[PDB]
């Protein structure tokens, strides 16, 4: 199964916010091969944020 | 290991527009930023191109706009370091490279090209010279904050005479592919210090302690390392 997909519009306008956001500044950890759990956190973020 | 091959080197004309095309080798700049770079003879780099992997945001300098012209793609990975009208103080040494602001897996230096057209970071010792198989441990102190969630935002690129920087290290804790486990670079709020051992011909070069954490993220003061025998 696949919950995630990168190549749609809204996952890879993020996906080109956060590489463009870590060339200037370095994360704590790298984004190479993310996990489905990264995904679910910041939909979990953008729920509280909204709610 | 992505390996950026420059083409075009070689003097122009004035009036012209320089185009400076490399191409990236091993595979392709897609999920891997970019950015183009100018090094000075002698000194350090200067960051004039800001790139990102699929090449949305192509930011350019703040003060060199009209000297360069980002245009590149992703699905070609094929940059061209482009520019219009070039004037005579744009005698420089260019040079590419691959994604080193945010990938610290196989961050390299493009090849590069030559043509004739705060935060203080101040590297110990800026020349020295050990024996054969000895051990250095230089520093690197800063002006600016040097503590940045415990990893020091800053790595240690060392380049030779005519050839481009490689970088050695990333984020002083994941150094670079290609050399063995032999430069440990560390550093607690005071001094980025990296220790090589032991000592081999091929490090016979200037390293250059860089910080991307505070601005400018170019090359520190520049540290010669000469391989004593
Ligand atoms: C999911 O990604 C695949 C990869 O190409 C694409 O073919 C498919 O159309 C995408 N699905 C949606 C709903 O966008």
């Amino acid at each position: 199964f696949q919950l995630v997909n990168y190549t749609d519009t809204i996952p890879a306008r993020i996906m080109q916010q956060w590489r463009t956001s870590d060339a200037r500044d370095h994360t704590r950890v790298d984004w190479k091969r993310p996990k489905y759990t990264s995904a679910l956190t910041y939909d979990g973020v953008k729920v509280m944020a909204e709610a | 290991e992505v390996k950026l091959l420059e083409s075009g080197g070689g003097l122009v004309q004035p009036g012209g527009s320089l185009k400076l095309s490399c191409a990236a080798s091993g595979f392709d700049f897609s999920e891997y930023w970019m950015s183009w770079v100018r090094q000075a003879p002698g000194k350090g780099l200067e960051w004039i191109g800001e790139i990102n992997p699929d090449s949305s945001s192509i930011d350019y300098t703040p003060s060199l706009k009209d000297k360069i012209i980002i245009s590149r793609d992703n699905a070609k990975k094929t940059l061209y370091l482009q520019l219009s009208k070039v004037r005579s103080e744009d005698t420089a040494l260019y040079y590419c490279a691959r994604p080193r602001g945010n990938y610290v897996v196989m961050d390299y230096w493009g090849q590069g090209t030559s043509v004739t057209v705060n935060i203080v970071l101040t590297q110990s010792p800026a020349s020295l010279a050990v024996s054969l198989g000895q051990r250095a441990t230089i520093s690197c102190r800063a002006s600016e904050s040097v503590d940045s969630y415990g990893s020091s935002f800053v790595h240690w690129y060392q380049q030779k005479p005519g050839q481009p920087p490689k970088l050695l290290i990333f984020l002083a804790s994941k150094l670079e592919s290609g050399v063995p486990a032999r430069f440990s670079g560390s550093g607690s709020r005071t001094d980025f210090t990296l220790t090589i051992d032991p000592v081999e011909a091929d490090d016979a070069a200037t390293y250059y302690c860089q910080q991307t954490n505070e601005d400018p993220y170019t090359f520190g003061g520049g540290t010669k390392l000469e391989i004593k025998r």
